[PDB]
């Protein structure tokens, strides 16, 4: 009578270990040296839905993340809003 | 010497008829190979290397250039004979002559691509004498591998895992040659012919990677990738009804799992291979581990389409046993047993069963097998902390701020306790593996390694982390435990 | 001595009985480091070379001479352990390489007597060792990896047991590798079945049949491996009974240093009860079984066989 | 051998009518002998039920089905 | 007109008439287990996976 | 008192005053309480039956309706009223895992 499903605790990302139990734009918030509206920005050019904890967004989802927040402008976010 | 010295008139050169007689000279080379067969011209055939090279020169020049019936009929005749000749000496090579099979291979390429930018059946003959062909040490690899041949596995490495074109086609013309009852035979033979050329991960339904294109023109190769399953399935489900053998099955059986399943097309079909594997039992000692692949086929298609195997864990608790500590498969088949026990509607009585049946296992167990089973009876406690109370009872621990009467009654039930797991019960509900302790762990606590100590030692502190990394303390063996020490 | 070849042809031009004597003299001139060192080097290649040549002269004038070898063995390396270190494990690669190319036709005696020299001369009581811990884990392979189908391989399993049983006499620790080794072995003297297909034995060719008479005349361990091990293709019940009683007192010397102390004995020594009773139901005249199942059965008696209490920590402050 | 006999006995013991087309779409006469040499006598009786029932509401199925 | 459903961390109310998205009751820590309404349609109980 | 479904059960309904169905393994045993018997049972589902549920006295040609869906999208109406003979059957590709009917 088995079931097989599709869970992440404290997790590393970018070498900062983040928690899975949070929502996810304050998970990177707390990633060091991007705050709320640019994590709120990666989010939304990341296309997750803002809702899921961190324990969600599985690793392809997780590794566009980490491409489009590490190559900043080549995914149209305007200079002003760069640091 | 005469071969060279043809080869330096027919480079000079009535034309046609020298050409020919040159022809009729690389087709009596054909005898040559015969002759060859007892003695390579003192082991060594650099005069037949060189004719052979000659005639490819001539064919290529007769490509090129060539009452116009008869001369038609001449030219395609010489290049026909010359195609011969080298198909003849693929095919009659019992001889491991590897220079003559270069050559006569490189010849039938070359011709091939002459004939397709100039004339299949080429390519049928081909295989028929690649196929005809047979040695000594291509026959049955044992120890590993599926045939040790010499032509048809150069033939694969440097001639079928490039060309997508030639793919298609390949496989097609097998669907016409194993129609065809006598090559069908001839393909029962060679079972393990197609199998060395298979195993090379690299062929059409493949769409990781591209394939370069043999002949300037296609003729329509990418028609239909169903088209090319159904090729598959029916070549497999032909060589999978005729002339199986032992080492031939665990290969199949691990590019089925692994390669096939891309490319197949019937999956229902596999499913009766695959559970006729997995109930495959018999008294043969080498053929009673195949369950371990067999099992790996039929739940990932169990994954891909709901079916069932009745009784499947009582199935999971026979087939662990300590022979497949002692094959090569069982990191793959723990891969496989933690996908099994991932489930969150096994109990107490299953995660006990096989709790017990591995602390058995550890008792007797090899060292990089205990580095194996270490990781998940640690994700094991982790998932179901529900059987806690084998790894220390409540019960018969004891303290000193309790009364004497409880003494002398932790006393007696000390004496009254029996242990009651029972091994011989096949039913991993039944097996009473609740009440019994891991005095097993603890001899693993009490190991020889250190590095295996600590992992018991990690056993022994409390369990205060999930993540574990079953995969990267999965694959170790005695050399990479030697390395990692010397390192 | 600052060859392997060229000191072992000066010892060889001199005498083998009187080789020791010779490198004696020469050594001592030489300590009247790296002198001595090369010669750590070819005095253990070369004794390692003999065990592998010739074993025809008696105790009273090779094990002599041997014993004299193994004295300034213990002389240099008293003096030296960085260098003999050194080739340790530089023998420890070699003798890898030739496993891997010959998994059964590379090994020799004369890696065996290394073993036990290793063993009588380092530290073995130390958990972790740059010689031990290496040169264990390959008495581990060496014993497990080979396909166990001969009397010559089943005698390098005994001597190979030996050696781990003065390793785990001064260091008490505990092999699976062991355990199974001797199931294995039992298996395959009582292949001849219905009760054990889980060991996964080798060879249906030789077994244990009813004609020996087991008496203290009868041939006992008296290991003389490197004549034994080559004459034992000719096989008479004797030498197999010698083999078979040289296996279980190794057995029972593991069982009394140590496997008295671990815990699982119990369930250790399951699958060995039920082969030993099939040995006295089959025999029913094995004194050293008789023992050996009235030892297990007053450790059944004497040990706890309770649940553990392996997850009781103390509260955190 | 290439038989189909346990998903025949899996359709028939759970009358699923999408896996009972796609384990009647094959025709290959060795691999019917087959099945119906290792299926059940009873499964067997309503298999030829069931191949009544598609043969009277598709009678253009019944042609590779009039072997079976 | 409504049913409630159970899912990721999340129990989802649903109306009939629409087929949509009615309520989102996301307050949990780890993924619920049960959700049950009572006879007076008005109180959910949520059995979650911490106890 | 209790009666013995010797698979695991993981349902348990009261689909009559003096019925109750239990819906566990493969099969499932349809009880009469007061009795203190099975009455039917039907093991006609492929796989672990996951899920059960009952509808009674509404708009319908069949008055009671009993839904039970079995780890395979299949889903699948019997009624008590013919002694729980099979009616319908959907069925969803995935294996399903409830099943609820207004």
């Amino acid at each position: 009578s088995l079931v097989v499903q599709e869970f992440q605790h404290i997790l590393r990302l970018l070498n900062t270990n983040v928690d899975g139990n949070i929502k996810i734009v304050y998970a990177l918030t707390t990633i060091k040296g991007v705050g709320r509206r640019y994590s709120n920005l990666v989010c939304k050019k990341a296309d997750v839905d803002l809702h899921k904890r961190a324990g969600e967004l599985t690793q392809e989802e997780l590794e566009r993340i980490v491409q489009i927040m590490q190559n900043p402008t080549h995914y149209k976010i305007p200079a002003w809003f760069l640091n | 010497m005469v071969l060279l010295i043809s080869e330096i008139k027919d480079i000079a050169k009535k034309q046609y008829n020298s050409i020919i007689k040159l022809i009729n000279e690389l087709v009596i080379p054909e005898n040559v190979t015969q002759l060859e067969e007892d003695e390579t011209e003192k082991n060594l055939r650099f005069l037949v290397m060189s004719l052979f090279q000659i005639f490819r020169k001539l064919f290529s020049r007769g490509d090129l250039t060539l009452l116009e019936k008869e001369q038609f009929v001449n030219w395609c005749r010489k290049v026909y004979e010359a195609f011969k000749t080298k198909l003849l000496a693929i095919i009659s090579d019992i001889p491991f002559e590897t220079s003559l099979g270069l050559d006569s291979l490189d010849v039938y390429l070359q011709l091939a691509e002459l004939e397709s930018t100039h004339f299949n059946k080429t390519f049928r003959k081909l295989i028929i004498a690649l196929w005809s062909s047979n040695m000594g040490e291509i026959e049955d690899v044992k120890s590993s591998g599926a045939s040790e041949n010499l032509i048809i596995v150069e033939f694969t490495e440097k001639y079928y895992t490039k060309f997508a074109d030639i793919q298609y086609y390949f496989q097609s013309e097998f669907n016409q040659l194993l129609e065809d009852p006598a090559y069908q035979d001839l393909l029962l033979k060679n079972v393990g012919k197609w199998l060395a050329l298979v195993n090379h991960d690299k062929h059409c339904s493949s769409v990781d990677a591209d394939l370069e294109i043999f002949v300037p023109n296609p003729p329509q190769a990418i028609e239909n990738e169903s088209k090319f399953k159904s090729n598959f399935e029916k070549n497999w489900l032909s060589l999978l009804n005729g002339q199986l053998s032992l080492q031939q099955y665990k290969s199949i059986l691990l590019i089925l799992h692994k390669r096939i399943i891309p490319h197949f097309h019937t999956p229902t079909k596999l499913m009766d291979f695959l559970t006729d594997s997995y109930n495959l039992q018999s008294s043969n000692k080498n053929a009673g581990v195949v369950p371990i692949l067999a099992l790996n086929g039929l739940f990932e298609l169990m994954k891909r389409f709901n079916l069932e195997y009745p009784n499947f864990y009582m199935k999971l608790y026979q087939i662990i046993n300590p022979d497949l500590m002692h094959v090569k498969y069982r990191a793959r088949f723990f891969r496989l047993m933690d996908v099994f026990l991932s489930s969150t509607h096994l109990s107490a009585h299953l995660v006990a069963s096989f709790i017990k049946k591995l602390a058995r296992l550890t008792l007797e167990s090899p060292p990089s097998a205990i580095v194996t089973v270490i990781p998940f009876i640690y994700n094991l406690i982790r998932k179901h902390p529900n059987c806690m109370i084998m790894l220390h009872n409540p019960a018969f621990i004891s303290n000193p701020f309790q009364t004497p009467d409880q003494v002398a009654n932790l006393k007696t039930l000390k004496e009254n306790y029996v242990d009651p797991f029972d091994v011989h019960e096949s039913d991993p509900e039944l097996t009473h593996a609740l009440d019994s302790s891991l005095w097993e762990l603890a001899s693993l606590m009490e190991h020889y390694h250190p590095n295996v100590a600590t992992l018991a030692k990690i056993f022994a502190q409390p369990f205060k982390k999930l993540s574990y990394n079953m995969e990267d303390f999965l694959d170790w063996n005695y050399d990479s435990l030697l390395n990692a020490e010397s390192s | 001595r600052t060859h392997d070849a060229l000191l072992d042809q000066v010892k060889k031009l001199d005498l083998d009985d009187h080789p020791k004597i010779v490198k004696n003299i020469i050594k001592a001139y030489q300590p009247k480091k790296e002198k001595l060192g090369k010669f750590t080097a070819v005095l253990l290649r070369h004794i390692i070379f003999l065990s592998n040549q010739n074993y025809l002269k008696n105790v009273q004038s090779f094990k002599r001479t041997q014993n004299a070898l193994i004295s300034i063995l213990k002389s240099l390396s008293e003096k030296y352990n960085r260098e003999l270190s050194e080739e340790c494990r530089d023998y420890i690669n070699e003798m890898q390489a030739r496993y891997k190319k010959n998994h059964f036709d590379a090994l020799s005696n004369g890696d065996l007597v290394f073993f036990s020299i290793i063993g009588i001369l380092f530290s073995t009581s130390d958990q972790y060792h740059l010689v031990i811990t290496p040169a264990l884990i390959l008495m581990s392979q060496f014993l497990e990896q080979i396909k166990f189908n001969s009397l010559k391989r089943i005698a390098f399993g005994a001597v190979l047991v030996r050696i781990v049983s003065q390793y785990q006499r001064i260091s008490k620790r505990y092999i699976p590798e062991v355990v199974y080794f001797f199931q294995k072995i039992l298996l395959t003297f009582i292949v001849e079945p219905l009760d054990f297909e889980n060991i996964r034995l080798d060879s249906y060719e030789l077994g244990l049949p009813l004609d020996v008479d087991f008496t203290k005349k009868r041939s006992t361990i008296i290991p003389l491996h490197t004549l034994s091990t080559m004459d034992t293709e000719a096989h008479p019940v004797d030498q197999c009974v010698s083999v078979l009683l040289n296996v279980m007192e190794s057995l029972d010397a593991t069982i009394s240093t140590v496997w008295k102390s671990l815990p699982a004995f119990n369930e250790i020594i399951l699958p060995i009860q039920q082969l030993l009773s099939a040995y006295t139901s089959k025999y029913s005249d094995f004194e050293k079984p008789r023992n050996i199942l009235n030892k297990v059965e007053k450790l059944t008696k004497f040990t706890e066989h309770i649940p553990l209490a392996l997850q009781n920590h103390k509260p955190v402050s | 051998t290439g038989t189909v006999t346990v998903i025949l006995s899996q359709a028939l013991q759970s009358n699923d009518h999408s896996l009972l087309e796609t384990v009647l779409n094959n025709r290959d006469e060795r691999v019917i002998r087959d099945t119906i040499f290792r299926l059940k006598p009873a499964l067997a009786v309503i298999l030829l039920e069931r191949l009544a029932e598609r043969i009277a509401r598709q009678t253009h199925r019944q042609g590779p089905l009039n072997v079976w | 007109h409504d049913f409630a459903v159970t899912s990721s961390t999340r129990v989802q109310i649903f109306s009939s008439r629409t087929r949509q998205v009615i309520k989102t009751f996301s307050r949990f820590k780890d993924v619920v287990y049960s959700a049950s309404f009572r006879s007076d349609g008005k109180l959910l109980c949520a059995g979650d996976a911490t106890g | 008192y209790s009666l013995n479904h010797d698979q695991p059960v993981e349902n348990v309904i009261a689909v009559s005053p003096t019925q109750i169905v239990s819906c566990g393994g493969n099969n499932f045993k349809v009880w009469d309480l007061t009795s203190n018997k099975k009455l039917y049972e039907r093991g006609n589902f492929n796989k672990a039956v996951t899920c059960l549920d009952y509808v009674e006295n509404f708009d319908s040609p069949m008055q009671s309706a009993l839904i039970a869906s079995s780890l395979d999208g299949h889903v699948k109406v019997f009624d008590p009223l013919d002694n729980f003979q099979v009616k319908f059957g959907w069925k969803f590709s995935g294996p399903v895992l409830s099943c609820a009917v207004s």
